[PDB]
């Protein structure tokens, strides 16, 4: 059982975006599928749910006009077409399988298997590469400053150096900024939007 | 008063057919029971005792009236039900006329004199009689006719039901095993007499026919179909029959047409009925001029299933399931079967 | 819509102790003798995992130490011997009526011995000063509890400070926090002494540079 989300990205307010959910390890045409999104405040909100054959769809009134759930059992893929997107819709979209588990003369729908999720960012800010600056002073601690990029996510690692490395959540002026600490050492930062895997050594 | 004995005969005859493996099962327990209860009228003490004892019967022997009352309750109604019993004997072979009268007055069966010396012509006359009774529903009931046949009993039954809820319908897959064949699948979302069973580990659906019969469908869980067939008892089904409930669900029930052909000599021989088939048979009630044995006994049963603010569960009968037709009046098992593949 | 209210918002439970999370529903989520309440566990950076279904049944591969209870409109989730792997967000979710709704969420963290933070301050690099900006960073690593007060005092500033806490490590159950004071190149280099003061429960920590 594996679920892989894709299609997320940066879109302007009012734009469109279509998400895909590749399923494997089971008969996809026999299970009920669902979409759930998680706001930046880490709050889970149910988005949509479609039956096994696609004959019935479900969604709350807040997304009844903007979001439509569909599935292609021939390709074993779940779809979520988004239109008229608003900035508040920025969240991490997960696809999951709703399985009806029988307990006592009946059962409940439980989303038992989930995917890694895809990030969707709705904002009027333009894509900007980050600026990488090293932070140099029994054990010693170094640092790295990733400032002025958009959008999140940004991936940062130090030499891969596994232990004692702390990457702090970014804080947004329309440009995100985060820092990373570890106790020649180099900073290695990645931005999905065409910012190039920078290497910045930490020198005294 | 006879249904608990006949229902136990239905399971013991069905469970005997599961061993004999991945084929469609469909037979009429009441038709097989009435056919051999009728045959018991022309048997002697030791031979007569095995038949009734083999039917889960201290017996009153008013069972013929109970069978006649059931057959009269089923007499033409409120449902298109074709049932009959044919007795075929070899020409000559001085017959007892007292037997042929009770066979038609009590059980409405017919007896024919044929020439088993011509195996191809005798097979044609038997199939044509059943084809006449079933009116094209059952064609070529007899495939092989043994050379030394002297007495044959044929039991046929065809069922086309009328749904009380008229049930439009589309195609879908059918998962024969963990295999995938396709078939037409009927669909309907609403209130059904459906529930799950922790004891049987299966879905239990009840839909009534417009002819005072009720069909019980058992959809087992992931891989517990064998546990369902072993745990089925008469007392469990009466509890489901007494159950009066209603719940919301999206039902997927396949539109199928299954047939079942069985040699009753082998399947009932393993249930204790062997005297009428052996060489030491005592059928003196049928013929008192020479020894007589029941050479062949075949049962054919054909079924035709057709249409006549919360997310509900999808109860899809897209995999092998066990079903059961019960006459609501008498609570007798009219049909019992298992659908493994609707394509066969 | 059936609104789910969880209690409490956060909970600190020592290792081997009892963890109790409650979930109250605005409407009855029971139907056909069974309750439609589900519990989910979500660790940072990972998708939610089904923990309890039907309000009292363990999910697939869920150990017996997770226990669900309740009926009607009041439910509870019980994690007996508290392990190091249980630091995560916990949500209750109902499926009795459409729309499906989740609780507000409960952050369950491990209560352990207090530890003072290791403070490290870093001056702005020469590359950043070339672009016209100046950000001084103050790292506060491996401390507990998570509550801590940082005060920036440039030569004896409250605006322009952005703080960011990491999630609990879930291994040794410590916290880390970075404090970044962003100023213009005009305000910076006009002074020489910059200080980040760390007030902690164990404290009663200052690192600075010239």
């Amino acid at each position: 059982v594996q679920l892989v989300e894709s299609g997320g990205g940066l879109v302007k307010p009012g734009g469109s975006l279509k998400l895909s959910c590749a399923a494997s390890g089971f008969t996809f045409s026999s299970y009920t599928m669902s979409w759930v999104r998680q706001t930046p405040e880490k709050r889970l909100e149910w988005v949509a749910t479609i039956s096994s054959g696609g004959d019935y769809t479900y969604s709350p009134d807040s997304v009844k006009g903007r979001f439509t759930i569909s599935r292609d059992n021939a390709k074993s893929t779940l779809y979520l077409q988004m239109s008229s997107l608003k900035s508040e819709d920025t969240a991490m979209f997960y696809c999951s399988r709703a399985e009806f588990i029988t307990t006592a003369t009946w059962g409940v729908y439980a989303m038992d298997y989930w995917g890694q999720g895809t990030s969707v960012t709705v904002s009027s800010a333009k894509t900007t590469p980050p600026s990488v600056y090293p932070l140099a002073p029994s054990m010693v601690t170094l640092g790295c400053l990733v400032k002025g990029y958009f959008p999140e996510p940004v991936t940062v690692t130090w030499n891969s150096l596994s232990s004692g490395v702390h990457t702090f959540p970014a804080v947004l002026s329309d440009l995100y900024t985060l820092s990373s600490s570890v106790t020649t050492v180099t900073c290695n930062v990645a931005h999905p939007a065409s910012s190039t895997k920078v290497d910045k050594k930490i020198v005294p | 008063k006879i249904t608990p004995n006949l229902a136990e005969f239905a399971f013991s005859l069905y469970r005997q057919l599961a061993h004999q493996n991945s084929t469609n099962i469909f037979f009429s327990p009441v038709s097989i029971a009435t056919a051999f209860a009728m045959l018991s009228l022309g048997t002697k003490a030791d031979t007569h005792d095995e038949i009734l004892e083999g039917l889960n019967f201290i017996p009153e022997a008013q069972i013929h009236e109970g069978f006649q009352e059931l057959l009269r309750t089923l007499n033409q109604s409120q449902l298109q039900l074709t049932t009959g019993n044919g007795l075929f004997l070899s020409e000559g072979l001085k017959l007892v006329d007292k037997f042929l009268e009770d066979v038609k007055k009590l059980y409405h069966s017919e007896a024919f004199t044929v020439n088993f010396g011509d195996t191809e012509e005798a097979k044609k006359q038997i199939n044509d009689y059943v084809e006449k009774g079933t009116q094209g529903k059952i064609v070529d009931l007899v495939k092989e006719l043994d050379r030394d046949t002297v007495f044959a009993l044929v039991n046929y039954i065809f069922f086309k039901g009328k749904w009380e809820r008229p049930f439009d319908t589309e195609e879908e897959d059918f998962h024969v095993d963990q295999t995938t064949v396709k078939v037409p699948m009927m669909k309907r979302l609403g209130m059904f007499n459906i529930q799950h069973c922790k004891k049987l580990s299966s879905w239990v659906l009840l839909m009534k026919y417009l002819g005072n019969a009720t069909a019980i469908f058992f959809l087992p869980d992931e891989g517990k179909l064998q546990h369902l067939e072993n745990e089925l008892t008469h007392d469990i089904i009466t509890k489901f029959l007494e159950n009066e409930d209603r719940r919301s669900a999206s039902l997927h029930l396949p539109k199928l047409s299954i047939t079942g052909t069985y040699d009753l000599k082998s399947v009932l021989g393993q249930l204790g009925i062997t005297k009428v088939f052996s060489n030491g048979a005592d059928l003196s009630g049928v013929t008192e001029e020479a020894p007589l044995k029941l050479s062949k006994a075949v049962h054919k049963a054909v079924l035709t299933i057709d249409e006549k603010m919360s997310i509900p569960p999808e109860v899809k009968f897209n995999k092998p399931f066990v079903f059961l037709m019960i006459e609501q009046n008498t609570k007798s098992p009219l049909f019992m079967g298992k659908v493994v593949n609707p394509t066969q | 819509d059936i609104v789910l209210t969880q209690s409490p918002d956060s909970l600190a439970v020592s290792l081997g102790q009892r963890a109790t999370i409650s979930c109250r529903a605005s409407e009855s989520v029971d139907n056909y003798g069974i309750s439609f309440m589900n519990w989910f566990q979500q660790k940072p950076g990972q998708p939610p995992k089904l923990l309890i279904y039907a309000a009292s049944n363990q999910g697939s591969g869920v150990p017996a130490r997770f226990s669900g209870s309740g009926s009607g409109t009041d439910f509870s989730l019980n994690i007996h011997p508290m392990e190091e792997d249980d630091t995560a967000m916990y949500f209750c979710q109902q499926s009795k009526e459409v729309p499906w709704t989740f609780g507000g969420g409960t952050k369950l963290e491990i209560k352990r011995a207090d530890a003072a933070p290791t403070v490290s301050i870093f001056p702005p690099s020469s590359e950043q000063l070339t672009s016209g900006g100046a950000s001084v960073v103050c790292f506060l690593n491996n401390f507990y509890p998570k509550d801590i007060n940082v005060k920036w005092k440039i030569d004896g500033r409250q605006n322009g400070v952005l703080n960011s806490w990491t999630d609990q490590d879930s291994k040794d159950s410590t916290y880390s926090m970075s404090s970044t004071l962003t100023l213009t190149k005009d305000e910076y280099e006009r002074h020489n002494s910059y200080t980040c003061e760390a007030t902690h429960k164990t404290s009663t920590i200052v690192k600075s540079f010239n």
